[PDB]
Formats: structure tokens, C-alpha cells, sequence
């Protein structure tokens, strides 16, 4: 397990988090995906 | 569009029969989220895929402060991967078992955050039709997080025939083979309440035929300990007709549920 993943660090990250939200929206949202149809096919 | 060489793997959170999710770390935004790996080969032998599919496109297009995000999905020769919202707190079930009941405070906010999440869902014509506690997660201060959509549908038009949920949960007009729309969501809410407060479902039973018989006469009997007010929205909520349950906003507005909870919404970016 990473450093990141476990004690104080990790409380630390998801406070952080928290309290400054970043636009998932865009950072994720706008993001291409697969389509639907395409997840059991090629990737 | 993403890769899983884009995230720094964490630890294991749970485990299923199609996959397992995992603490992850996307190396871009050092964001912290939820990875959930299913196998391509595994969901095609079972037969789920349309059911998996449906289950991405509800989640997907969904945005509320108390139901899980679903960030993107990606797939690579063999894997298919939701990026979904870490919730720090874990499984809401596990906090009940620890704690045997919760106290008003407590039960008043979740069912503030259920009815809020659950109304958005409504707008949309998406019925939810397994709430339970072990469906729901908990965010950074506690509050609820609608999890699992593994029964959920959108019904713009029909009402609907399918059989689904949970034992304890089942609403009377399943029971009966009747036709239901998301009122059933109402009558799950409401046994949810009760769950929250005594710590057992309603119309516990040993066998499902007399579990299936306390349902469909409501035979609801409320332990001594509980408040005029607690007793008040779960009775509004058990009602054997749809049409006369305690809409959504009702619970929102409910007395004991304005006296008592502590909701506090996230900040958003
Ligand atoms: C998407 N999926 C998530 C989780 N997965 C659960 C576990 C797999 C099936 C049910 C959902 N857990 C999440 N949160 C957890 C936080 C702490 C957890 N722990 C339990 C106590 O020990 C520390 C870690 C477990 C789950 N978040 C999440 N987002």
C-alpha cells in the first residue's frame, strides 16, 4: 500500500478535497467515453 | 480518453462476483476516487451486459451531492472501469450494525439527504426501487450517498411489472403482482426510517410467506422508545396506497425531519 493510501496523508488528501472541489465536470465530464454499445467489443 | 496507466492503484475496497473496487489516485489531478474493475468475459458468460449497461447509463447522467458520482468508464482488452466518487466513510450498514440503531439527529439527516436524492431521481422519471441501507455509502461528513442502481430504471410512460428490491423492503403492490410506479420508492423510505431508528425492518419474519403477509396488512408495530414525530413520518410513508404516501418534498418538510436533522451540503467547485 502506497504512503498516499493509508493514514494521516490519506485523511489529509480527503479533507483537502473536500473543502477545494475541482471542476469534475470538465476535468472528467467533457472527457470522451466509450460508447455503450462498444464496452464488450474492441478496445 | 483514459487508461488505468492513468491512476496510481491504492488499496482494495471490496470485492464482488463480477470485479472488485479499489482506492485510486489519477496521476493528472491527484484526485482521489473509487475504481471499480469488472471483466468483459465474466459479465458476458452470466449474461449481464445489457443489465450492466443500463446500470452506467442511469448512474452516468446523474449529479447530486447524495448520490454516488459516476466520473467517466473506460475499458481496455479485458476490463471494463467506473471511475466513481470516493466516499470516505464506507458502507452505511456497517455503521448500523456498529451502532445497533441510530439516534434521531442522525436518522433525520439521512432521510433529509434520501428524500432530496430521490426526488431528483423522480424529476427524471428514475425509480430506484432497492433502497436499504446496504445500498448506501457515506461522503467525508457523513452524509448518504445512494451507491447501487442495480434495480433502478427510467419509466417515462409505463408503469412497471418487475418483482425487485428486497425481502423486507417489498412494497404491497409487488407483493400482489400489481403494476407500480416510483411511489414504491416512498414505501421503502419509510421502512428505511424505521430500520434507521430501531435497528430491525418492520415486518421481520422467519419465513418469507409471513414476512409477505405483515407487508400487505401493514402490520407496522412501533417499539416504546421511539417519538410521536419519528412515528408519524414512518406511518405517513407505510401506507398500503401508493397515492396516499408521503411525497418526497413531504418528508423534506416533515416536522420531526426539520427539528432533528444536521444536513450539511458539500461545497461545490
Ligand atoms: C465507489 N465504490 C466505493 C466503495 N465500494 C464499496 C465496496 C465494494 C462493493 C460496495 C461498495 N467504497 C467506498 N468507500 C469506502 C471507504 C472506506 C472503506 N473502508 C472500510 C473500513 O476500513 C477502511 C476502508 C470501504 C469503502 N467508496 C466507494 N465509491
Amino acid at each position: 500500500i502506497p504512503a498516499w493510501a493509508s493514514g494521516n496523508l490519506l485523511t489529509q488528501a480527503i479533507r483537502q478535497q473536500y473543502y477545494k472541489p475541482i471542476d469534475v465536470d470538465r476535468m472528467y465530464g467533457t472527457i470522451d467515453s466509450p460508447k455503450l454499445e462498444e464496452l464488450f467489443n474492441k478496445s | 480518453k483514459f487508461t488505468i496507466d492513468d491512476f496510481d492503484i491504492g488499496r482494495p475496497l471490496g470485492k464482488g462476483k463480477f470485479g472488485n473496487v479499489y482506492l485510486a489516485r489519477e496521476k493528472q489531478n491527484k484526485f482521489i476516487m473509487a475504481l471499480k474493475v469488472l471483466f468483459k468475459s465474466q459479465l458476458e458468460k452470466e449474461g449481464v451486459e445489457h443489465q450492466l449497461r443500463r446500470e452506467i447509463e442511469i448512474q452516468s447522467h446523474l449529479r447530486h451531492p447524495n448520490i454516488l458520482r459516476m466520473y467517466n468508464y473506460f475499458h481496455d482488452r479485458k476490463r471494463i472501469y467506473l471511475m466513481l466518487e470516493f466516499a470516505p466513510r464506507g458502507e452505511l450498514y456497517k455503521e448500523l450494525q456498529k451502532h445497533g440503531r441510530f439516534d434521531e439527529q442522525r436518522s433525520a439527516t439521512f432521510m433529509e439527504e434520501l428524500a432530496d436524492a430521490l426526488h431528483y431521481c423522480h424529476e427524471r422519471k428514475v425509480i430506484h426501487r432497492d433502497i436499504k441501507p446496504e445500498n448506501l455509502l457515506m461522503g467525508y461528513k457523513g452524509e448518504l450517498k445512494i451507491a447501487d442502481f442495480g434495480w433502478s430504471v427510467h419509466a417515462p410512460s409505463l408503469r412497471r411489472r418487475t418483482m425487485c428490491g428486497t425481502l423486507d423492503y417489498l412494497p404491497p403492490e409487488m407483493i400482489e403482482g400489481k403494476t407500480h410506479d416510483e411511489k414504491v420508492d416512498l414505501w421503502c423510505a419509510g421502512v428505511l426510517c424505521y430500520e434507521f431508528l430501531v435497528g430491525m425492518p418492520p415486518f421481520d419474519s422467519p419465513s418469507h410467506t409471513e414476512t409477505h403477509r405483515r407487508i400487505v396488512n401493514v402490520d407496522l408495530k412501533f417499539p416504546p422508545f421511539l417519538s410521536d414525530g419519528s412515528k408519524d413520518l414512518i406511518s405517513k410513508l407505510l401506507r398500503y396506497h401508493p397515492p396516499q404516501r408521503l411525497p418526497l418534498k413531504g418528508v423534506m418538510e416533515h416536522p420531526w425531519v426539520k427539528a432533528n436533522s444536521r444536513r450539511v451540503l458539500p461545497p461545490v467547485y
